[PDB]
C-alpha cells in the first residue's frame, strides 16, 4: 500500500563524525506543484517518547539544534548529523504524511568509543530476603565499553551457570557507556552451603579480570 | 486560538491571521469558526479538507498567498460558506473542476489576477446562488460553452484584463439575471450572434480594447434593458458590416460610448454614432 | 502543552481495552489528537485519529476492532480497543497535532502508556536492599542498589531519595524467570555520604496499587 523503508537499521561512530539515515518510500511524497515533501523526521532517545526533529524533508522544528540536515526530493530521504554528540544516542524515525501516517522501522545510532573498564561492586543476599527461602547474590558492573563483556561466577572458588540472569542497559545518554547486572539465585538451602562467592569480569579491556568476592561462613 | 491571531465572538466567531508569515493552512483554528482569515500569509497549498471541521463557515478569505494549487476537496465540509476569496495568488494557475462541488450557499467568489490558464468543463457547476464574479486580470484563453449554465442569481460577472480570443454561441447561457458583464481589455476578435440571447437584464456592457473590427447584425438586440456600453479603441472596420451596428446606436436611447473607426484607411478616427449612413461604403 | 495517557495497564487476551489521553496547553474543538502504537521493542505504528471536529479516520488494519471517542468539556480523548491479541502489547502514546497541514506533525507526544496483552493474574514486587557487606570501603565512592524481584506485568518505577537522586542511578530492565519479571538498580553515591546520608530506594508497582520504600541499612 504506502511503506517505509529504513536503513541501516543500527549504524556506530564516534562523537564528530558525520552520518546518514536513508529512507525510502513505497509510493513518491512530492506534490505536484509547490513541491514541498510530506515527510518528517522524529528523534526517540531510550526510555523516551520520540521527539520531531523535521519535517516536510528539509525544515527544521523549533529549537531542534542547527546541526541536523535532511534533505532529496520524491522517494529518497536522508538525515545527516555533523559532528555526533553523545547526548545524541537514539533511534531515527521517519515519518509519512502524504497518505494518512506511516512510519518506518527505525535506524538506531550507535557511539564508539575507547575501551573501558567496569567498577565492580557484589551484594550478599538480603536479611529481608532470606527469610522467604531465597537468596540472590548481585554484581554490579558499572561504567564500561565496549558491551561485550563476560562474567563468571564462582563459588567455593568453582563455576556456576545454573540460575544466572544478566541484563544490559542501554548505553549512557551523557556519557556513552554500558552498564550490567548479574543475579544468581541459589536458595537459602541451596546456598546456606558452599561459602565463598565472587565475581570475575573479562573484557576486550582485559585479559587478567577485575575481580570482587565475599565469604558467608566470614561474619 | 494559535500563535499570533486575533480571536473574536461578536459579531460573528472569527480567526484573523493576516500576514503573519504562515507557510500553510494552520492547525489550531476552532470549529466554531464563523470567520477565518488566512490573507497575506505565505502558504501555497490548501490541503484536503482543510476547514472542514468549521461547519459553520460563512465567509473565508485566503487571498495574496503565494498558492500553487487548490487541491480538489479543499473546501469539502464547507455548505455555509458564503464568501471566498483566492485572489493575489499569481502563480496558482489551474483549479481542479470538482473544488467547488456542493458550495450551495455561495453568495461571492473571487478568482481576480491568479493566472488562470483554462476554465475547466463544469467548475461553476451547481453554484445556484452565486452572485459576484471575479474573474480578471488572469490568462483565459478561451471561454468554453454553458461555462456559466448554473449561476442562476449571478448579478455582477468580471472577464477583463484576460486573453479571450472569441466569444462562442452558448458560453453565457443561463445567466438568466447578470446585470453587469464586464468584457473589456482581452485580445477578442469576434462575437457569435445569439451569443447574449439568455440576457433579458444586462445592464453594463464593455467591450473595450478588444479586437472587435465589426459587430453583426443580431448581437446586441437580446439587451432589452442595457443602459451603458463601450466599444472604444476596436479596429473597427467601418464599411457596409457596420450599418446594421449603425442603425442600432442611432435608436439606442441609452449611454453609449464613442465608436471610433480606423479603416477604411480614408475614415481614420471617426466616431460611428455622429457618422452619415451613405458614408458608410457597399457592397 | 501535554498528554498524559493513562487507564487499564494490563488486559486479558480476547476482552476490551480502554485508555484515557488528558491535556493542557489546548482546547480539543480548536486542536485534534492522534494515537501512536510501538511495541516492547519494534517500530511505530499509528493508530488513528479524531479531528478538530466529531470526524474520526483510524487504520481499518484493525477491522472492527477500535473506536476513538472524545469529550470536549472534560478534556479527555478515550481510546477503546476489543478483542485483541498479544500482538497488540505495546506502548499506547497519544500525540497530537492536530491536520489539514502546519502547526505540528506528532511534535507533542505523551510519554506514552504500556499495555500487555497477557492472562497471568498481576503480581507485585519483592524489594530487597542491596548493602555493600561488613565492607565499606576503600573505593572513594561507595555503590550501592536494590533489588526488585518478582512481579507482574510492567512496568516498574525506581526512584533513590524520594527522587532526589537521579544521576549516579543505574536501573536495569526487568527479566523474565518463569512467569514473574524481576529488575535491579544501582546507585553510585559519593563514599563521605554513607553511612552519613541515608539512601533510599523507593520501587512503586501502578499495576498492583503498591508503593514500596526500602531504606538500606550498612554491613
Ligand atoms: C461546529 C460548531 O461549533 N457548530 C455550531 C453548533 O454548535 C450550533 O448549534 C449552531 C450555531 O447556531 O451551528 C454551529
Ligand atoms: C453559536 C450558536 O448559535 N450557539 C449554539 C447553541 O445554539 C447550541 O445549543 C449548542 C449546539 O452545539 O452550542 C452552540
Ligand atoms: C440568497 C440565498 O440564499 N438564496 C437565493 C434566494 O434568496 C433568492 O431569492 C434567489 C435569487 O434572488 O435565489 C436563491
Ligand atoms: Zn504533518
Amino acid at each position: 500500500d504506502i511503506v517505509m523503508s529504513q536503513s541501516p537499521s543500527s549504524l556506530a561512530v564516534s562523537a564528530g563524525e558525520k552520518v546518514t539515515m536513508s529512507c525510502k518510500s513505497s509510493q513518491s511524497l512530492l506534490n505536484s506543484r509547490n513541491r514541498k515533501n510530506y515527510l518528517a523526521w522524529y528523534q526517540q532517545k531510550p526510555g523516551q517518547s520520540p521527539k520531531p526533529l523535521i519535517y516536510w524533508a528539509s525544515t527544521r522544528e523549533s529549537g531542534v539544534p542547527d546541526r541536523f540536515t535532511g534533505s532529496g526530493s520524491g522517494t529518497d530521504f536522508t538525515l545527516t548529523i555533523s559532528s555526533v554528540q553523545a547526548e545524541d544516542l537514539a533511534v531515527y524515525y521517519c515519518m509519512q504524511s502524504y497518505n494518512l501516517f506511516t512510519f518506518g522501522s527505525g535506524t538506531k545510532l550507535e557511539i564508539k568509543r575507547a575501551d573501558a573498564a567496569p567498577t565492580v561492586s557484589i551484594f550478599p543476599p538480603s536479611s529481608e530476603q532470606l527469610t522467604s527461602g531465597g537468596a540472590s547474590v548481585v554484581c554490579f558492573l558499572n561504567n564500561f565499553y565496549p558491551k561485550d563483556i563476560n562474567v563468571k561466577w564462582k563459588i567455593d572458588g568453582s563455576e556456576r551457570q545454573n540460575g544466572v540472569l544478566n541484563s544490559w542497559t542501554d548505553q549512557d545518554s551523557k556519557d556513552s557507556t554500558y552498564s550490567m547486572s548479574s543475579t544468581l539465585t541459589l536458595t537459602k538451602d541451596e546456598y546456606e552451603r558452599h561459602n565463598s562467592y565472587t565475581c570475575e569480569a573479562t573484557h576486550k579491556t582485559s585479559t587478567s579480570p577485575i575481580v570482587k568476592s565475599f565469604n558467608r561462613n566470614e561474619c | 486560538c494559535p500563535g499570533a491571531c486575533v480571536c473574536y465572538n461578536e459579531p460573528k466567531v472569527t480567526t484573523s491571521c493576516p500576514q503573519q508569515g504562515l507557510q500553510a493552512v494552520p492547525t489550531g483554528i476552532p470549529a466554531s469558526s464563523q470567520r477565518i482569515f488566512l490573507h497575506g500569509n505565505r502558504i501555497s497549498y490548501v490541503p484536503a479538507a482543510s476547514f472542514q471541521s468549521c461547519r459553520n463557515l460563512t465567509i473565508l478569505w485566503l487571498h495574496s498567498n503565494a498558492l500553487a494549487g487548490i487541491d480538489a476537496a479543499a473546501f469539502t465540509g464547507l455548505t455555509l460558506l458564503e464568501q471566498l476569496d483566492l485572489s493575489d495568488n499569481a502563480q496558482l494557475r489551474v483549479v481542479d473542476p470538482t473544488t467547488f462541488r456542493g458550495l450551495g450557499h455561495l453568495h461571492t467568489l473571487h478568482l481576480d489576477r491568479c493566472g488562470l490558464q483554462e476554465l475547466g468543463p463544469g467548475l461553476f457547476r451547481g453554484l445556484a446562488a452565486l452572485q459576484y464574479l471575479y474573474l480578471q486580470d488572469n490568462n483565459l484563453q478561451a471561454l468554453p460553452d454553458n461555462t456559466f449554465r448554473d449561476l442562476g442569481n449571478l448579478t455582477h460577472l468580471f472577464l477583463h484584463g484576460n486573453r479571450i480570443p472569441s466569444v462562442p454561441e452558448h458560453a453565457f447561457r443561463g445567466l438568466h439575471s447578470l446585470d453587469r458583464l464586464l468584457l473589456h481589455q482581452n485580445h477578442v476578435a469576434r462575437v457569435h450572434p445569439h451569443a447574449f440571447r439568455d440576457l433579458g437584464r444586462l445592464m453594463t456592457l464593455y467591450l473595450f480594447a478588444n479586437n472587435l473590427s465589426m459587430l453583426p447584425a443580431e448581437v446586441l438586440v437580446p439587451l432589452r434593458s442595457l443602459q451603458y456600453l463601450r466599444l472604444n479603441d476596436n479596429p473597427w472596420v467601418c464599411d457596409c458590416r457596420a450599418r446594421p451596428l449603425w442603425a442600432w446606436l442611432q435608436k439606442f436611447r441609452g449611454s453609449s460610448s464613442e465608436v471610433p473607426c480606423n479603416l477604411p484607411q480614408r475614415l481614420a478616427g471617426r466616431d460611428l454614432k455622429r457618422l452619415a449612413a451613405s458614408d458608410l461604403e457597399g457592397c | 502543552v501535554q498528554l498524559k495517557e493513562s487507564g487499564p495497564g494490563l488486559v486479558a487476551p480476547s476482552q476490551s481495552l480502554s485508555i484515557s489521553c488528558s491535556v493542557s496547553g489546548f482546547s480539543l474543538s480548536s486542536y485534534g489528537v492522534h494515537w501512536v502504537r510501538q511495541s516492547p521493542g519494534q517500530g511505530l505504528e499509528w493508530l488513528g485519529v479524531i479531528w478538530s471536529g466529531g470526524n474520526t479516520h483510524y487504520n481499518s488494519a484493525l477491522m472492527s476492532r477500535l473506536s476513538i471517542s472524545k469529550e470536549n468539556s472534560k478534556n479527555q480523548v478515550f481510546l477503546k480497543m476489543n478483542s485483541l491479541q498479544t500482538d497488540d502489547t505495546a506502548i499506547y502514546y497519544c500525540a497530537r497535532v492536530g491536520i489539514y497541514y502546519e502547526g505540528a506533525w506528532f511534535a507533542y507526544w505523551g510519554q506514552g502508556t504500556l499495555v500487555t496483552v497477557s492472562a497471568a493474574k498481576t503480581t507485585p514486587p519483592s524489594v530487597y536492599p542491596l548493602a555493600p557487606g561488613s565492607a565499606a570501603q576503600t573505593n572513594s565512592m561507595v555503590t550501592l542498589g536494590c533489588l526488585v524481584k518478582g512481579y507482574f506485568p510492567e512496568p516498574v518505577t525506581v526512584t533513590w531519595n524520594s527522587g532526589s537522586l537521579s544521576s549516579g542511578v543505574h536501573t536495569f530492565p526487568a527479566v523474565l524467570q518463569s512467569d514473574l519479571y524481576t529488575l535491579s538498580s544501582s546507585v553510585t553515591v559519593p563514599s563521605s555520604t554513607w553511612p552519613s546520608e541515608t539512601v533510599t530506594c523507593n520501587v512503586a508497582h501502578p499495576a498492583s496499587s503498591t508503593k514500596v520504600d526500602k531504606k538500606i541499612v550498612p554491613r
